[PDB]
Order: C-alpha cells, then sequence, then structure tokens
C-alpha cells in the first residue's frame, strides 16, 4: 500500500548518458535521466519505460 | 477598377492536368508580386483536435488581414475542396466565411490550385466567391520547343541538336515530362561516360518516357 | 533549453547485397544511378547539370524481386535511409494522417541526403475519387500530402523517394507524373538469360 | 451610486469569470450548466442574475453569477439566412404582376397574420413560381422576404439526400422545427422538379406534411421545368398560388439593362436600346452576364469607358452559349 | 460613454442580502456524471460506477442523505468536486427525441372529427377503447382485453386523426411516430429508440402510442438488396419482435397505420402485434358531406352552404383535400380581401381540385 | 471496403520486406484458396 504507480511511457533520442527524451503516452513529453541502476545501452529510442 | 466601377475579382482557381506548371507559376509569382506571399498545403488544414480547422483558417485570415497586400496560394484545395465529416466540413465553412471578408481583402488575393476539377464543389465556385477559373493545357509544338530550350539551357550540347524534331516527336507532353526527357537525355549521355548529348538521346528519352 | 533538430532507421542494415541479386543488371543499374550516384557522382552531375532524379516507382507482378532490391539499396547505401511502408500511414484520430506524412518527410530533410522508402503506396495512392465518406477523405489527404511535399511548393534538399507497387494501373497520375516520378521502372517476370542468372546465383 | 453594491456583489463575482452553457433550470436557485471541457455541473443561482436562459460562472464554485451575449451555435445557422434579404421590389424591373401575386400569396401573412388567421379564415401552405432560369425567381423570393423581418430558408430540391430511411424528411423537418424557435420564415425550394414526377418520395410526403398537418411560415416552390410535375405535388386546392414570369418584356429589359449597367462608365455612343428592344431576346441573368462580359471586354482593351462595340461583341460571344435543337 | 456588452443583472432591490453570500460560501456545487452498475455486494454498502464525460469513470458511493431507493442504471447522478459521492439523482432529459413524438395530452379531436369513417373508428374502439373502459366482457368470457389495431385507407387521408380522437376519449397521453424517428446516421441506436419509447411511455401513467407508414417499419426483410440504405434491417424487427400484443402487453395501448398493407410482415399481421385490422377508402358521399359539415366549424362563412351538392361535385376524392378546399375558400376570401367566405368560394375552391387537379 | 485491402497490404508487406531472420512461421487456413489475393499466394 505504501507504493505509487509509476508513469508508463516511451523514450526518444538520448542527449547525454543522463539525458533522454520520453513521450509520456497521450500526455506530454519530457526530458529525464537515469535513476541509478538502468543500463544506458539497454535503452534504445522507442523502448518502453 | 473604379474607372469600370466593378468589384475586384476575389480569387483564382488553377485547374487542369497534374504536372503542367500551376506549381511553377505559383513559385514564379512568389518571386515577383513583392507583396507578402503566404502558402498553404491543402492537407495542412482540418488536421487534429477541434479548432485546428477553425484556427488555421480564422487566424490565417487575420494574419492576411494584417499584412494587407498579400497573396495566399492555397495548394491542392481538393484535400478539403470536395463536396460533402463535421470539423472537416467546418474548415471549408469557415474558409467560405473568411473569403466572405468583404473589402480590405481587395489586397488579399487567393490562388488555390488543384488538378481534377470535378470533385471541387460549386460552393466556392459561385460568383459570391472565387470568380476566375484557369485551365493549363498541354503545350503545343512551339511551347514544347520553348520548354525544351528552358529545361535544356544548362545542358552540354553536341552540334546541330535539332530540338524541333524532338518537339514534333513528343505530342501530348504536358511539360513535366519535357523536364523528364531532359533529365533522361542527361541520363543516357551520362552512363556512356559522355557529356555531349546527342539527338537520338532525346529521341529515346521520348521513347522511354512514354 | 533548445532540443536538437526533430524529436527513423537504425543499425538493422538488411542482409541482402547487390552481389546477392539475381542479375537484373538493367534495373540495378537504373536504380543505382537514381539513388547511389547522386550521393557520389552528384559531383559529376554538377558538371552535367540535369537536376538528379528524386522519385522512382517500381511496377511488378507480386514479389517479382523488387523489395529484394529495396532491402539491397537500404543496406548497401551510405546515405541515410528510412523505410516506412505506405499502408503504415493510417489513424483512428482524424487529421494526423497528413501531419505524420509531413513529419516523415521533414525528418527526411533534416536527416541530410536520405532516401525515403514507401512500399505498397497503391494502398494510399489509388486514383483520387469522390470522397463521399471520411475514410476516403483521409486517404485522399494522405495522397495529396505526399504529392505536395514531393513537389507541391518546396523543392526538397537532395533526398530521394523509392516506392514499391504491384498493380499500378491505379496510382493517380499526379503521383505518376515525371516531375515527382522521374525514372519509373517495371520489373517483369524473369525470362531467357534472367532465369539462368538467378538459378546460378542461388545455386 | 451603487458603491455599496460595488462593495458587495462585485466581490461576490470574484474575478475571474468563467463562461459556459446552461442546459437545465431545475431549481429556481440551482441550475445545471456545461462548460468548455464539456463537464456538467449542478450549481447554485445567485439572485442578481437574469431569470432567462452564454452563462457567467464563478471561477471557484461555478455558481451562475451572470449572463452574456450569444456568439455561437452549429452550422445550421449558416444554412439559414436569418437576416431579411437585401433585394427589394424596386430591383425587379417591370415584372410587376408577380409583385401582386406574391403579395396576395405569401407577403402579407408575416407582418399581417390577421389577413390569414383572424379574418374568418385559416392560413395557406405554399406557392409555386416558374419561368426560365435567371428570370427573377430567386430574386423575387429575396424581394418578398425583404418586405418582412422573417428569415429566408432556401434549399435546392436535390441537396437533402440523406442515406437512411426518413433522414431526408428529417433534413426537411429541422427547418420547420427551428422556424418558430426564432420567428416565422419564408421557405424556398430551388428546383422543385426533383421531388415529384428513393428517399425523395418520402421527403415529398414529408413536404406535404409540413404544408398541411395551418401556421405562419410561408413556403415558396420554384423551377423552370414545371411542366413535368406530378399533380400529387402541384395539387391545386392545397397549393395556393402559381406565379409566372414571362420572358423579360421590353420595359422590364430596359430596367434590367439599366440596373445592371448602373455601376460601369457608360458612353453616349451606346444607348442600350439596341441591346434591349427587338424580340424575345434574353433573360435578366443573360443581361447581367452581358454587362459583366462587356465590362471585362473594356478592361482588356483598357477602355475604362464602356462603348457600343464592347456590348456588340459581348452579345456576339454570349448568345452562342446555348445548345441546339432539331 | 462606455457601451454595455449584453451583461444582464437585476436592480439592487431584487438580490443579495446575506442569503446569497452565505449560500455561495456554504453549499458545494455538484458536478454531473452518468451512473452505472450498482456494485451491490450485499445491498447495504452498494457502491456505484459513474462516468464524467471526457474526463473519467469512477467507483463511488452515496452520501447518506440519499438512498439506493432513488438510484438505478444511468439515472443522471450529481456529486461533489473532490470525493464524488452521490449527492443527487438528477431529473430525466428531453434529449431522447420522445418529446418530438409526443402529443402528451388529450388531442383536440373527437369521435365526430372523423370524416364519415365513424364505422371504422367504432370498430377500432371495440378493440382499444372497449377493452380498457369496458373490461366486463373480455377476460370472464376468456381472453385478456386487447390493446392494438392497424388502419389502412386512402392516400394519407384522415388515418392518423382517428388515433387522436381515440386518445382524446381514452383520456390517454398520445405519442405518434414515423420511421424517420427510428433512424440516425448513428446506427444500432435506431432499434434502441423503440425500446426507449416503450419504457418512457410506461413511465407515464399508461400511454397510447401510434405509428404511421408502418409499411416502412413493419415491412419484412429484403435480403436481395445487398446493402444500400440498410438501417431498416437492423431496426425494424426490434419493433416487430419486441412488440407485444393483447396477451404479452403491459399497461399500454398501441395503434398502427399505413396506406400500403400488402408489403407488411405477417408477424405484424398475426397476433402479439395486432388485435384487429381495419380498411378505409375514399370518403363516400355521406362521408364527404360530413367532412364539410365538420369544416363549417373551421371557418367563418355565409353558413347557407349547399354542402350536399359540394360533396357530389367532388367525384371519387379524399378528405384531406376537403380541408385543403375549405382553406382554399379561405384563399378565395383573402384574394378578394373579403371578411367572410361564401358558397361561391366553396364551389370554385372545390373546382380548384376537381377541375385543375383533374382536367 | 478498401480498408480491408489496406489491411491486406499491411499483412502483405509485414509478411516480407523488412527482414526475414524470424524464428517465426505463419500458418494460414482458407475455405476458398482461389479468392486469395495472388500477392499472398506468392512462393
Ligand atoms: N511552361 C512550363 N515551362 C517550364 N517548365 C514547366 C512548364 N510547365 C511545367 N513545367 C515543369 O513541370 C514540372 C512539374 O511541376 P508543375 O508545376 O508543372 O506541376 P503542376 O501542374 O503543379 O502539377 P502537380 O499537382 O502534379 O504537382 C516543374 O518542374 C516545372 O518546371
Ligand atoms: N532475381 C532474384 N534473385 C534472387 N532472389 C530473388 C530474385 N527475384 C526474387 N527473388 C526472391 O523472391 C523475393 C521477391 O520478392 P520481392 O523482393 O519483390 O518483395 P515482396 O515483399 O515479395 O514484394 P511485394 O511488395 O510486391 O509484395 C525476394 O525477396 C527474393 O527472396
Ligand atoms: N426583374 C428582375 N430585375 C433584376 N434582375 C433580374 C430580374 N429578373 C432576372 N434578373 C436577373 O436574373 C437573375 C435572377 O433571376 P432568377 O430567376 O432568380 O435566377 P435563378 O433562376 O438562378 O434563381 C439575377 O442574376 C438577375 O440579374
Ligand atoms: N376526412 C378527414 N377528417 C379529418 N382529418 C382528415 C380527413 N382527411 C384528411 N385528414 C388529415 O389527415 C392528417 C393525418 O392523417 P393521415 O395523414 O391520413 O395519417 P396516415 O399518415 O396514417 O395516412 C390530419 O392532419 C388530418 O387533418
Ligand atoms: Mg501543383
Ligand atoms: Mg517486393
Amino acid at each position: 500500500l505504501q507504493s505509487v504507480g509509476q508513469i508508463v511511457g516511451e523514450v526518444l533520442k538520448q542527449l547525454t548518458e543522463e539525458k533522454f527524451i520520453v513521450k509520456a503516452t497521450n500526455g506530454p513529453r519530457y526530458v529525464v535521466g537515469c535513476r541509478r541502476q538502468l543500463d544506458k545501452s539497454k535503452l534504445k529510442p522507442g523502448t518502453r519505460v | 477598377f473604379e474607372a469600370l466601377g466593378i468589384a475586384q475579382p476575389k480569387g483564382v482557381l488553377l485547374y487542369g492536368p497534374p504536372g503542367t506548371g500551376k506549381t511553377l507559376l505559383a513559385r514564379a509569382v512568389a518571386h515577383h508580386t513583392d507583396c507578402t506571399f503566404i502558402r498553404v498545403s491543402g492537407s495542412e488544414l482540418v488536421q487534429k483536435f477541434i479548432g485546428e480547422g477553425a484556427r488555421m483558417v480564422r487566424e490565417l485570415f487575420v494574419m492576411a488581414r494584417e499584412h494587407a497586400p498579400s497573396i495566399i496560394f492555397m495548394d491542392e484545395i481538393d484535400s478539403i475542396g470536395s463536396s460533402r465529416d463535421s470539423e472537416v466540413q467546418r474548415t471549408m465553412l469557415e474558409l467560405l466565411n473568411q473569403l466572405d471578408g468583404f473589402e480590405a481583402t481587395k489586397n488579399i488575393k487567393v490562388i488555390m490550385a488543384t488538378n481534377r476539377i470535378d470533385i471541387l464543389d460549386s460552393a466556392l465556385l459561385r460568383p459570391g466567391r472565387i470568380d476566375r477559373k484557369i485551365e493549363f493545357p498541354p503545350p503545343n509544338e512551339e511551347a514544347r520547343l520553348d520548354i525544351l530550350k528552358i529545361h535544356s539551357r544548362k545542358m552540354n550540347l553536341t552540334r546541330g541538336i535539332n530540338l524541333r524534331k524532338i518537339a514534333e516527336l513528343m505530342p501530348g507532353a504536358s511539360g513535366a515530362e519535357v523536364k523528364g526527357v531532359c533529365t533522361e537525355a542527361g541520363m543516357y549521355a551520362l552512363r556512356e561516360r559522355r557529356v555531349h548529348v546527342t539527338q537520338e538521346d532525346f529521341e529515346m528519352a521520348v521513347a522511354k518516357v512514354m | 533549453d533548445v532540443l536538437p533538430p526533430e524529436a527513423l532507421t537504425s543499425d538493422q542494415k538488411p542482409d541482402v547485397m547487390y552481389a546477392d541479386i539475381g542479375g537484373m543488371d538493367i534495373q540495378k543499374q537504373e536504380v543505382r544511378e537514381a539513388v547511389e550516384l547522386p550521393l557520389t557522382h552528384f559531383e559529376l552531375y554538377k558538371q552535367i547539370g540535369i537536376d538528379p532524379p528524386r522519385g522512382v516507382l517500381m511496377y511488378g507482378p507480386p514479389g517479382c524481386g523488387k523489395t529484394m532490391l529495396a532491402k539491397a539499396v537500404a543496406h548497401h547505401t551510405t546515405a541515410a535511409f528510412i523505410r516506412v511502408v505506405g499502408s503504415e500511414f493510417v489513424q483512428k484520430y482524424l487529421g494526423e494522417g497528413p501531419r505524420m506524412v509531413r513529419d516523415v518527410f521533414r525528418l527526411a530533410k533534416e536527416n541530410a541526403p536520405a532516401i525515403i522508402f514507401i512500399d505498397e503506396i497503391d494502398a494510399i495512392a489509388t486514383k483520387r475519387f469522390d470522397a463521399q465518406t471520411g475514410a476516403d477523405r483521409e486517404v485522399q489527404r494522405i495522397l495529396l500530402e505526399l504529392l505536395n511535399q514531393m513537389d507541391g511548393f518546396d523543392q526538397n534538399v537532395n533526398v530521394k523517394v523509392i516506392m514499391a507497387t504491384n498493380r499500378a494501373d491505379t496510382l493517380d497520375p499526379a503521383l505518376l507524373r515525371p516531375g515527382r516520378l522521374d525514372r519509373k521502372i517495371e520489373f517483369p517476370l524473369p525470362d531467357r538469360r534472367q532465369k539462368r542468372l538467378i538459378f546460378s546465383t542461388i545455386t | 451610486k451603487q458603491e455599496e453594491e460595488r462593495s458587495k456583489v462585485d466581490d461576490l463575482r470574484g474575478t475571474p469569470m468563467s463562461v459556459g452553457t446552461l442546459e437545465e433550470i431545475i431549481d429556481d436557485n440551482h441550475a445545471i450548466v456545461s462548460t468548455s471541457v464539456g463537464s456538467e455541473h449542478y450549481v447554485s443561482i445567485l439572485s442578481f442574475v437574469d431569470k432567462d436562459l452564454s452563462v457567467l460562472l464563478n471561477h471557484k464554485v461555478h455558481a451562475v453569477i451572470g449572463v452574456l451575449m450569444d456568439d455561437t451555435d452549429p452550422l445550421v445557422t449558416v444554412m439559414k439566412v436569418e437576416k431579411a434579404p437585401q433585394e427589394t421590389y424596386a430591383d425587379i424591373g417591370g415584372l410587376d404582376n408577380q409583385i401582386q401575386e406574391i403579395k396576395e400569396s405569401v407577403e402579407l401573412p408575416l407582418t399581417h397574420p390577421e389577413y390569414y388567421e383572424e379574418m374568418g379564415i385559416k392560413p395557406p401552405k405554399g406557392v409555386i413560381l416558374y419561368g426560365p432560369p435567371g428570370t427573377g425567381k430567386t430574386l423575387l423570393a429575396k424581394a418578398v422576404a425583404n418586405q418582412t423581418s422573417a428569415t429566408f430558408l432556401r434549399v435546392v430540391g436535390s441537396e437533402l439526400i440523406q442515406k437512411y430511411l426518413g433522414d431526408g424528411p428529417k433534413l426537411v423537418r429541422e427547418l420547420f422545427r427551428v422556424a418558430e424557435e426564432h420567428a416565422p420564415s419564408i421557405v424556398f425550394i430551388d428546383e422543385i422538379d426533383a421531388i415529384g414526377t428513393r428517399e425523395i418520395q418520402r421527403t415529398m410526403l414529408e413536404l406535404l406534411n409540413q404544408l398541411d398537418g395551418r401556421g405562419d411560415v410561408k413556403v415558396i416552390m420554384a423551377t423552370n421545368r414545371i411542366e413535368t410535375l406530378d399533380p400529387a405535388l402541384i395539387r391545386p386546392g392545397r397549393i395556393d398560388r402559381k406565379i409566372e414570369f414571362p420572358l423579360p418584356d421590353e420595359k422590364t429589359k430596359k430596367r434590367i439593362f439599366q440596373i445592371h449597367t448602373s455601376r460601369m462608365t457608360l458612353a453616349d455612343d451606346v444607348t442600350l436600346d439596341d441591346l434591349i428592344m427587338a424580340k424575345d431576346d434574353l433573360s435578366g441573368a443573360d443581361i447581367k452576364a452581358i454587362c459583366t462580359e462587356a465590362g471585362l471586354m473594356a478592361l482588356r482593351e483598357r477602355r475604362m469607358k464602356v462603348t457600343n462595340e464592347d456590348f456588340k461583341k459581348s452579345k456576339e460571344n454570349v448568345l452562342y452559349k446555348k445548345q441546339e435543337g432539331t | 460613454g462606455i457601451k454595455e456588452s449584453d451583461t444582464g443583472l437585476a436592480p439592487p432591490a431584487l438580490w443579495d442580502l446575506a442569503a446569497d453570500k452565505q449560500t455561495l460560501q456554504s453549499e458545494q456545487p455538484l458536478q454531473v456524471a452518468r451512473c452505472t452498475k450498482i456494485i451491490n455486494a450485499d445491498s447495504e454498502d452498494p457502491k456505484y460506477i459513474i462516468n464524467v464525460k471526457q474526463f473519467a469513470k469512477f467507483v463511488v458511493d452515496l452520501s447518506d442523505q440519499v438512498a439506493p431507493t432513488d438510484i438505478e442504471e444511468g439515472m443522471r447522478v450529481g456529486v461533489d468536486r473532490n470525493k464524488y459521492q452521490i449527492h443527487i439523482p438528477l431529473p430525466p432529459i428531453a434529449d431522447p427525441t420522445v418529446t418530438m413524438m409526443q402529443v402528451e395530452e388529450k388531442p383536440d379531436v373527437t369521435y365526430s372529427d372523423v370524416g364519415g369513417c365513424k364505422e371504422q373508428i367504432e370498430k377500432l374502439r371495440e378493440v382499444v377503447e372497449t377493452p380498457l373502459l369496458h373490461p366486463e366482457r373480455f377476460v370472464n368470457l376468456g381472453i385478456e382485453p386487447p390493446k392494438g389495431v392497424l388502419l389502412f385507407g386512402p392516400p394519407g387521408t384522415g388515418k392518423t386523426l382517428c388515433a387522436r380522437a381515440v386518445a382524446n376519449r381514452t383520456d390517454a397521453c398520445f405519442i405518434r411516430v414515423i420511421g424517420s424517428e427510428l433512424v440516425q446516421k448513428y446506427v444500432g441506436e435506431g432499434a434502441r429508440m423503440v425500446r426507449e419509447l416503450f419504457e418512457m411511455a410506461r413511465t407515464k401513467k399508461a400511454c397510447l402510442i401510434f405509428f404511421d407508414e408502418i409499411d416502412a417499419i413493419g415491412g419484412a426483410r429484403f435480403d436481395d438488396g445487398a446493402g444500400g440504405d440498410n438501417e431498416v434491417q437492423r431496426t425494424m424487427l426490434e419493433l416487430i419482435n419486441q412488440l407485444d400484443g393483447f396477451d404479452p402487453r403491459g399497461n399500454i395501448k398501441v395503434l398502427m397505420a399505413t396506406n400500403r398493407p400488402d408489403t407488411l410482415d405477417p408477424a405484424l399481421m398475426r397476433p402479439g402485434r395486432l388485435d384487429r385490422k381495419i380498411e378505409f377508402s375514399l370518403p363516400d358521399l355521406e362521408g364527404r358531406t360530413h367532412i364539410f359539415k365538420i369544416h363549417a366549424r373551421s371557418m367563418s362563412v355565409e353558413r347557407d352552404i349547399r354542402f350536399e351538392l359540394l360533396a357530389r361535385l367532388c367525384p371519387n376524392s379524399t378528405g384531406a383535400e376537403i380541408r385543403s378546399v375549405c382553406t382554399e375558400a379561405g384563399m378565395f376570401a383573402i384574394r378578394a380581401r373579403r371578411k367572410i367566405a361564401t358558397e361561391k368560394d366553396f364551389l370554385e375552391a372545390v373546382n380548384k381540385v376537381i377541375k385543375s387537379y383533374a382536367k | 471496403d478498401r480498408e480491408i485491402q489496406r489491411t491486406l497490404m499491411e499483412l502483405l508487406n509485414q509478411m516480407d520486406g523488412f527482414d526475414t531472420l524470424h524464428r517465426v512461421k505463419m500458418i494460414m487456413a482458407t475455405n476458398r484458396p482461389d479468392t486469395l489475393d495472388p500477392a499472398l499466394l506468392r512462393p
């Protein structure tokens, strides 16, 4: 119960090793970064996050 | 116009076969009217979300109103130019209303161009709306010869290339395929590792364009 | 902040090569002059000066060996390449059809000299007709957006369009006409010395 | 002045003011309103608002705290010609018997209802006009509708082809439904031809239902091809009047040429008589076309003073544009 | 000076006090959503589904000021801004188009308004009027009172009006329907409109419903059309097969009519749909005389008319044309600007049809 | 109508054209093999 639903969306081009564009589904799109433990190479433009 | 006392024409419809110069005339007009030139793809309109048909016609006929002497070249109006879709039809209803802008649009000249006139409904063709219609016919022998000389002014030429024979050889060419046979004569000068194009190159360009 | 231009292809690079084709020497030579040369020999074109072709269409009996050539040029090309089939251009939500078309083409422009590949264009390029229903309106809008970005007002940067079609007795001539389809080609069924080449290559 | 109220009710209408659309007035102090996002809200009514229903709403509590000018409603308003038309009886040169006919038939009721409701009688239904295209049908319709404040509703007979059963009858029904929703109307079917001589027949029965089933709205019919119509449609005894335009006579044609030439710069070398008085020459629309083409003809020759020869070749070009016979 | 922009507002003596300010600062405004699916685990903590259009759908409950005794499916509910608990069931809507089929009260028609066909309306009343007002002979002799009948006669002449006279003396709410009102560009819902109509009529204190051009509605399936304006095939049986007869019918009276009976589905013809069938013709000589007798009331005329000869000057003809001719004698007065109509007006108004419609 | 044909296209080019590596096979059933579009029946 002490948890929150993470938003589901889809990534676009990287900008840095810590900057990535994501479309947040039918909502808007943002630029965000890796939390700590996500493999950057395992991210590709369009991978679901 | 005052010395004839008549009202100025409201707009122009360029219709006819595809690939005959209406685009080229629009581009050339953009080069010389020296009034503010604005252009709209017919499919840019209506689009997505409500009002994108309302906004893109209304505010368009507000920026045009601001710019006063201006040419709007609508292109391929048929995309929405058909008969009848709701918002789809709403875009034309607003377009009709905006071209029903009374005066101060005497400095607003609309040229919408579209092949295959048939679909275009009578709504915009009525005298309270675009009065003028212009067909662009396929060029004749002299006009084909001249468009040959136009598209071939950049060529590297062998002696005695009788363009008259090729112009005679190519009936019904609507102009775009004249540019096609020019490019194609360039093709069949090229792969023979040549730059001097020959008469039979234009001949077989006529052959393969058909 | 300001984002980079736009917001496409990848390292897929299909296996097939020009060494792998059956031997359609006329067709391979023609299409490669259409696409590959204006990348390299555009330097030679500038001396010849003939406005390199930017649009080629491919007639053929069903799978006559043309999408083979499509994947071959896609893999072998040095320039950027985009592969979006014509039938892929659709939507529920009315109106975005034309924009996504224009997004693909603008993306192509910003991607530097590139070749847009569209297969089965006959699905969304049938000869225009009385659009008495919304679907007809939208598909005709798709066609007209493709037309007007291909020539309608803006001469593009030196991009190219490669297209695949099976029937092509359809395909409204506004698409067919040369200024946007400079060097259309028909792939007929293989015959004397063509079948021999293709047997030899496969065998 | 009302500074006390300015210190109370202006504070009650705490800015900003949202704008929406009312749909229910269920409570005298609570209504139910819609807004831009399409949501619906049961909200309170503050007593200072008009008791009539855009709606001005409190930004926080959505309470109805004002009313405001109407600048909306779907495209049917565009189909309707709500404003009284522009052309008058003075513009129809010489075609004067039709003025009497159309006055007797449909002009009087919409400003004198008693002449068709109170004088021991009940109102009529509809009146048909006929004659060649461009002889004054739509012009006289707009003239008679100009003679009153009622709205003009023109519809061509073949435009209402809806797909499923009775939807064309619906497309006819809505015009009568929204008629007295804002003032009676003058209806005008352009080219009645289509409806009587497969939803068109059900629309015909709908038309006779709207005529008789009488009321204030007057209904015009018109076409050139009247000779084909089924008596089920043109039934005398229910269809009230049958007005006729002959080919424009001499005096009519003088007036029409004069009016159509009123804007361009005439020259005394052309008194329009030669263009006007010989024969069964032409209709008024042909006159207008002649004047327009003569003006253009003078334009291309830069003759910003129209001459006789311009009109002469104008006729020479125009008169060939009709098809042959046997 | 500045110009007002259609802002309203009443004079000071008509508003405010502390009442409005307290009401606005105290009472929460209610947003409006549709209801669905009482969860009803055990019927004391029921819960419900609601739909705020274009925004969301929620599981909610009631505020204890209201009870499930007032909540059903759909029900048009209204809740507060933040916890969305049901605060009010909102009243019905006039959208379902039933309003445009309504007459809603005793029609302005009596059993003598019928033009000579009083025979037919009387045999009608034996099967609708008698088995609601005189039930002392039906079920004791064996069968539950019937409720529905069809009519067919001359072209669009008088047929519907019979229903109006019956609904007048029946003291019944009246609804009249055409096939058009079961049709929209949106499909499938056309069938659902009949379902809505019967339900909204039974929400009335029993009602009388009538259909016209039942040929276009009660006409059977046409497979060989292979498409076209096909909505009929989706909607019509939901009348014919969901329609009830003398036995399976609730507290409702039904009447049918059309000018063309030959195409009607036997399912409509058979019971469970129809309890009687009635035929009409062009008004007979007695009928034509009686129609003019009726219309002598409909205007102010020089009431010395020889209607007996006017009905004979009419050959085989309708009775709607009789009304049209009476209003045409009105036209005769109007074109002459005469304050009253006369027998000559009636004569040449009759000849307006008789000569010009039959020359 | 034509939407069915465009769906056939989507199948018809998804079914080869982008690559072939797939460890994926398609089985199709028909009660009328003749009417099947020749493009599908392609070897
Ligand atoms: N009279 C002409 N002189 C020179 N070039 C011409 C002429 N007419 C057409 N062209 C050439 O035709 C080519 C095709 O474009 P064009 O403007 O003719 O098309 P279009 O009539 O607008 O048709 P579409 O709608 O199919 O684009 C252009 O490159 C233009 O140079
Ligand atoms: N000349 C050839 N040499 C080698 N293989 C060939 C040759 N021609 C055809 N093939 C084989 O047959 C296939 C022919 O199909 P093609 O390349 O035309 O694409 P497709 O997707 O089947 O076409 P379509 O888009 O018309 O449905 C090739 O993919 C290849 O495997
Ligand atoms: N009495 C008239 N006065 C002025 N113009 C007339 C008259 N009759 C016909 N016209 C001309 O003919 C046209 C109107 O005739 P009308 O029969 O209403 O045309 P349509 O058949 O297109 O409705 C107008 O263009 C007008 O110039
Ligand atoms: N003899 C008559 N007596 C009364 N009303 C009549 C008569 N003849 C025709 N009507 C008219 O018929 C109209 C409706 O009945 P009708 O059209 O016959 O129904 P249906 O559409 O089932 O044929 C009414 O408006 C009424 O005025
Ligand atoms: Mg063009
Ligand atoms: Mg292929």
